[PDB]
């Protein structure tokens, strides 16, 4: 009787939820136009009575170009055919526009077929939330979401798995400017946040993957195995489970450090995965490794707060106490010393499931990491300097004023960054 | 009752003591199951000695092994009458000795040699009257020369009353296959002379001989070897666990030839010992025993004993006689070969009978005796030590692990004054 | 005594059951080389179409 | 599960008698037949409850089965074949596969996750060392 | 529990090794393939938990020839894909190049999968190493493979099969430069090195195996051989059994003094094989004959500090004795005036096994010998005395000058080699 909401707002959460419910379908055994052949699956979908089952996603966008390709494409008998919500003006990379223009006449639409799948479902764990933050429906559409849910519901938890632009390899050019606004908005309305920078995974899909020419569909599987993996604890069968209400209570140590990134291993393609046994030993060490992180930043140069992690597959909870000391008793590895206990360990028993035409090789044993750790206050840092060497000279501020954005509203979020900042920096000392 | 515990270590020790548990578990008639299925009550009315009972009616020896390496153990596990020994008496270390003394002595050993000590002490709470210690080692190699050593060491200081015998392999200058033998058979008799109550040595180049001479075999082997060597040691205990005319046990053993503290060096040897063919054409009788005693071919060591003169020997007959004859045939030959016999202690010749002749023969004897020529292989051994110590060949490993040229001085000394007040009774008058 | 064995008449029986428990895990080791011989050869053949 | 596990303590209070009266043995052959008795108790529980050289194993690999590996790269003719990849081109026939095998098996010492070490309190007992009577 | 991690650097060491491999397939009975159609294997290989094992050996090159030649063959499918680190542009018989400009581009990948490795294996006995002195790579590499090594590791054995150039046969003309910094770097880091130059492997085989055209292929599979005879005690169950630890411990008088040479016996041609008996009695004198020794070398001319010599078959320990005996009797073959006793005797039960397509017959006896003597200063001497030739003129010294290499690197080796030569002299004196 447990389930939870997933929201796709922009092209980036479109393209990633069309990865992550073709990875679900396939997992639970559904058919691509949703018949069972021949009561977990009650998490994510919901049947129809007899037959079908309709899942618990909404998609939003404005240019109706993705969406079309959707309601034409292989999915188009899945999902429910009035939640796919289109509009006629994109927002173009601006913020303005996504948030006080052309967003206002299509919110109301969202928080009714919210608030009707709401009253669909009985236990209502929490949201999920995929966007862009780099655009401007993404951070415009995701911000005006977020708020109005916020007062509209209370405490039910929200997830969001946002994808921040890339330290040097980005499209935009104005992305700076709209990056640090929503992450204004986001800051007092997400609970839980997860950092995807592109850059990072197009690293692991070299390293391990042996691709040379990555691609777009390749990042959004890898994103949907951390999704499945997260997720998995509430619909099937484990030695030690963990709900989504037990990630906001031994993540976050205050309020306003919620901001974590993730990583996942093992990733190995199968042309050389079966050289090797792949033991827990090792899977354990690798999500440690620096190189194998999920967000362009370096876990070495600050102290962690508390790492989660969750084993699916046939671990021994013994084997996993036994590597957990050795990464204790690593030199290179430093805790906060308020934290003197930092590991929430589930374990689960199904194994990681594998989609046919992917990269991926299917093992025995994954273990999916989520850390929150002092060293997320420098991607804030790098971020920071570009606005402030655009805002210097005011580049593109007419193009935001001009759609009913105040000039004051560009200060108030750059001083909220810098109390971030600020924050970390006081909270990483020692006592 | 009076029970003794067996405690082997090294790989020729572990050697030597699955084949004495297969020749005593022959002698009490078990299965390699822990079964009996003997036919005689004299075969279980003192089993306990050497025997635990254990849940079912299976019994299990009470011995430990030591070791370095799992090889040794892994292989007498999976040999025959292997399933005897329990697995928790199993201790071993993981990296080797690798034939050095002070890597056996105080590194590895050092460490290891709790659990083998919590073993140890475990078999003798569980006794009922602990009557000694019995030791199996080589001299020649490393995890044995060393924790051999320093076992006994803290065994003796544990328990200064009770009785501690070694059966030592030491190197022969013929048959040499360690190029660093006289370094750790020097440190090795520095510390047995001064904590062994009993130790008897053996040359694995006079067991050849024996082999090639008196048994006239074509190809011998270390069964074979092994095999002696667990008769000649079931021989000394065999009055133990049977009745006879005389029984006498180790302690009693030791006092009759022991004369002072340091002479307790020991050679040993075993009869009859017929080659295949000539068995019907000789007499089994106390005479030919007694010839084949006190002959010197016989012998287990290099060592020629009329190249000195006996202090004290000791004989052990198994099976039915009567003790005129032996007394006459030791009074006898003592008389007449007065020239190789110490003249200040008369009447040097101790007797034993046992009732129980080992099993396909009607008469057998180990003969034990105590003669000044045993310096002979002291002698050697020092030579040997000194010419490749003079040089300092082989002694930075020695050196790297806390050991000084110091040990080696005292040892050498040690040694030297050894010799020289054993021969001093070689050439003693009164 | 008679009533005594009928006791340790047990434990062996306890210790057959054992050893045939080790060999159902022996049957588990199964799994994972089943699962590897005819599958994983498969996955190799995808990239080859 | 066995039933004569359940029998219980103050059950020995008075029960019949094992022994009739009108065969009562002499006290002559209850002398004489104490060997039997002290040899049925000693060997009782070990017939009931209780009850060389080396040798080569065959070689893991059958003649009939070596499926030999056809190379990844297409050669065309014998003019092409190099000197470096000779190695391997013959599968092994009858006649050279060796005939004895002696390997090493450490399925016994690949367990004692390690050494023990008494961590206990005494309960010796003291036996005494001269005719236990005086002990306690 | 027992293991040896084989390194392969230089083209030399890669052709060695693969005849090395093949041998070891062979007698354990591993396909090819990797998949077997109790537990001896686990000295050089490991299982992967299912089917397929792999080796414990890593592949260093820096030129893409040979190492592409591997991944092509038969045995493409027993390596892992990754521990063949191959590099792009060649030494070219420039010891500076391998050990200055371009071998430190390499040793951190090497290093971190020789750590890879090392993780995996619990009772490491220690590493075999093959390289041919008279190359850059051989020797530059090499070089800087033992020095990283001996300070991240420390008291682990190490032992060196090195083939040095030959007294008057050799191909390159710069050799004679090259091979004395090789002896000055692993002189101080080397615990045993052997030595196997190649015109006395040339004279065996056209003596005894009736071989009037002998290539590469036929020399290395006699290594091949005598490296299965020396680890033969560790797999195979023996009366007297012998571990790696155990060569240093007995064979080393000085820790200056490791250099030594091998003999093997017998080595007949299977068409005169079986004329005469091959007893232990008569194969062990071929193992001390002195024109038989695998290095050009005369052991007539010096004395003996200790003989390790090892049997496999079906010995009988009586009989070695006798023979050991009959040596020392022997008045020719004298020995060091500190050394009574001289000989390290092992013996094992497996017999030595035949290739199809070899050369060597089939037999049921054989001895690998490997002894320590005053003699092997002779090489050192005739090395000694070309290097003085070619460096009296300035003769190619700019192309080592030119690489980051200074002028006066010569001169610390050439008072090393006059070190060496002066230590091997005072030794050899008597008492
Ligand atoms: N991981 C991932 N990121 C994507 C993908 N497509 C776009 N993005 C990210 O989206 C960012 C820009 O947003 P858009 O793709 O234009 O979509 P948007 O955020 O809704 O903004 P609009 O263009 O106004 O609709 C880029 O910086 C990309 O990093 C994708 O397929 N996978
Ligand atoms: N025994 C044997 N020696 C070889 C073999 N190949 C080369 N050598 C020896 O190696 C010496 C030269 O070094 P190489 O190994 O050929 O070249 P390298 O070590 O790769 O050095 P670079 O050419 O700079 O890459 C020659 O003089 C040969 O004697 C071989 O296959 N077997
Ligand atoms: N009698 C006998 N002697 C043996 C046997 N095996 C080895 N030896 C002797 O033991 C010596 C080597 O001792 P070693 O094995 O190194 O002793 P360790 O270091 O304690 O294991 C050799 O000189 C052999 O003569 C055996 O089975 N029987
Ligand atoms: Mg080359």
């Amino acid at each position: 009787m447990r389930e939870v909401i997933s929201i796709h707002v922009g092209q980036g959460g479109i393209q990633v939820g069309n990865a992550c419910w073709e990875l679900f379908c396939l997992e639970h055994g559904i058919q691509p136009d949703g018949q069972m052949p021949s009561d977990a699956f009650n998490t994510f979908f919901s049947e129809t009575g007899a037959g079908k089952h309709v899942p618990r996603a909404v998609f939003l966008d404005l240019e109706p170009t993705v969406i079309d390709e959707v309601r034409t494409g292989t999915y188009r008998q899945l999902f429910h055919p009035e939640q796919l919500i289109s509009g006629k003006e994109d927002a173009a990379n601006n913020f303005a526009r996504g948030h006080y223009t052309i967003g206002k006449e299509i919110v109301d639409l969202c928080l009714d077929r919210i608030r009707k799948l709401a009253d669909n479902c009985t236990g209502l764990q929490g949201f999920l939330v995929f966007n862009s933050v780099g655009g401007g429906t993404g951070s415009g559409l995701g911000s005006l979401l977020l708020e109005r849910l916020s007062v509209d519901y209370g405490k039910k938890s929200k997830l969001g798995f946002t994808i921040y632009p890339s330290p040097q390899v980005s499209t935009a050019v104005v992305e700076p400017y709209n990056s640090i606004l929503s992450t204004h908005s986001l800051l007092e309305h997400t609970d839980v946040a997860v950092m995807l920078d592109n850059e990072a995974i197009y690293d692991i899909c070299r390293r391990n993957l042996d691709i040379e020419r990555p691609t777009y569909t390749n990042l959004n599987r890898l994103i949907a195995q951390v999704i499945s993996s997260l997720t998995a604890s509430l619909r099937f069968d484990g030695a030690l489970n963990v709900d989504i209400t037990e990630f906001q209570t031994n993540l976050v140590p205050y309020p306003r450090i919620h901001f974590m990134l993730s990583s996942y291993a093992p990733i190995i393609s199968a042309e050389k995965a079966y050289h090797e046994q792949l033991s827990v030993a090792e899977i354990t060490n690798s999500a440690f490794e620096p190189a194998n992180m999920m967000a362009k930043c370096d876990p070495r140069h600050g102290k962690y707060m508390a790492c989660s992690m969750m084993y699916r597959g046939d671990v021994v909870p013994k084997d996993v106490n036994a590597s957990i000391a050795t990464i204790k008793t690593k030199r290179t590895i430093q805790f906060v010393d308020w934290c003197p206990t930092g590991f929430k360990v589930g374990i689960n028993y199904q194994p990681p499931t594998v989609v046919p035409g992917g990269d991926l090789a299917k093992v025995m044993r994954a273990v999916c990491m989520i850390s929150n750790s002092t060293a997320i206050a420098e991607v804030f840092s790098r971020l920071d300097h570009k606005f402030d060497l655009m805002y210097a000279k005011r580049a593109f501020v007419h193009w935001y004023v001009g759609e009913g954005m105040e000039e004051g509203e560009f200060s108030e979020a750059r001083e909220d960054l810098a109390a971030l900042e600020k924050d970390y920096e006081e909270v990483g000392i020692e006592t | 009752m009076r029970e003794i515990v067996h405690i082997q270590g090294g790989q020729c020790g572990n050697q030597i003591g699955a084949k004495f548990w297969e020749v005593i578990s022959d002698e009490h008639g078990i299965d390699p199951t822990g079964t009996y299925h003997g036919d005689s009550d004299l075969q279980l009315e003192r089993i306990n000695v050497y025997y635990n009972e254990a849940t079912g009616g299976r019994y299990v020896p009470r011995a430990i092994l030591m070791d370095l390496e799992p090889g040794t153990m892994d292989s007498v596990r999976a040999g025959p009458f292997g399933q005897l020994f329990r697995p928790d008496n199993f201790v071993f270390g993981q990296t080797g000795a690798g034939n050095n003394w002070a890597k056996g002595h105080y590194t590895e050993g050092a460490e290891l040699i709790d659990s083998v000590l919590d073993v140890v002490r475990k078999e003798a709470e569980g006794c009922d009257c602990l009557q000694g210690f019995q030791i199996t080692h080589s001299l020649g190699g490393g995890t044995g020369s060393g924790m051999g050593t320093l076992l006994i060491s803290k065994v003796r200081e544990e328990y200064p009353d009770r009785i501690m015998e070694t059966f030592s392999v030491v190197p022969s200058p013929k048959v040499s296959d360690t190029v660093v033998e006289p370094y750790n058979a020097t440190l090795s008799v520095h510390q047995l002379v001064e904590n062994a109550d009993e130790c008897m040595v053996i040359d694995n180049e006079a067991l050849y001989d024996i082999c090639f001479r008196t048994l006239k075999l074509t190809t011998p082997t270390y069964g074979d070897l092994n095999h002696l060597v667990s008769a000649a040691m079931s021989g000394v205990t065999c009055c133990l666990r049977f009745p006879g005319q005389l029984n006498s046990d180790l302690r009693k053993l030791a006092v009759n030839l022991i004369p002072f503290p340091r002479l307790h060096f020991f050679m040993i040897g075993f009869a009859p010992l017929t080659s295949r063919g000539s068995q019907q054409y000789r007499a089994l009788t106390v005479p030919e025993l007694t010839q084949q005693m006190f002959d010197a071919k016989n012998m287990m060591c290099a060592a020629d004993p009329r190249h000195g003169r006996y202090l004290t020997a000791s004989a052990l007959f198994r099976g039915r006689m009567s003790t005129k004859e032996v007394d006459e045939q030791m009074l006898n030959v003592q008389n007449k070969n007065s020239s190789y016999f110490v003249e200040w202690i008369p009447n040097n010749i101790k007797s034993s009978i046992c009732d129980i002749p080992p099993k396909g023969l009607k008469m057998a004897v180990t003969f034990v005796g105590n003669s000044t020529a045993i310096q002979e292989m002291f002698k050697r051994v020092a030579e040997q030590f000194t010419a490749m110590f003079r040089r300092k060949a082989f002694l930075h490993w020695y050196t790297g692990e806390g050991m000084d040229e110091m040990e080696f001085t005292e040892a050498e000394s040690n040694m030297n004054d050894l010799v020289s007040e054993y021969q001093q009774y070689q050439d003693a008058t009164a | 005594q008679t009533k005594k064995v009928e006791a340790e008449l047990e434990e062996n029986i306890l210790r057959k059951c054992e050893e045939e428990k080790r060999y159902e895990a022996e049957k588990e080791r199964i799994l994972n080389e089943q699962r590897m011989q005819g599958r994983f050869v498969l996955q190799q053949q995808m990239l080859e179409k | 599960g066995c039933k004569a596990m359940y029998q219980t303590t103050n059950n020995d209070y008075g029960q019949p008698f094992l022994q009739d009266n009108k065969t009562v043995p002499t006290y002559n052959e209850l002398v004489e037949a104490q060997t039997e008795v002290t040899r049925a108790e000693k060997q009782l529980k070990n017939k009931t409850v209780a009850t060389n050289v080396i040798v080569p194993k065959k070689f893991p690999l059958k003649e009939d089965s070596y499926k030999a590996p056809e190379p990844g790269l297409k050669i065309g003719n014998p003019l092409y074949m190099t000197a470096n990849r000779e190695y391997g081109m013959l599968k092994p026939t009858a006649f050279e596969i060796p005939n004895r095998f002696y390997p090493k098996d450490n399925t016994y010492s690949k367990s004692f996750p390690g050494m023990h070490k008494f961590d206990g309190l005494n309960t010796n007992i003291t036996f005494s060392k001269v005719h236990r009577a005086l002990d306690e």
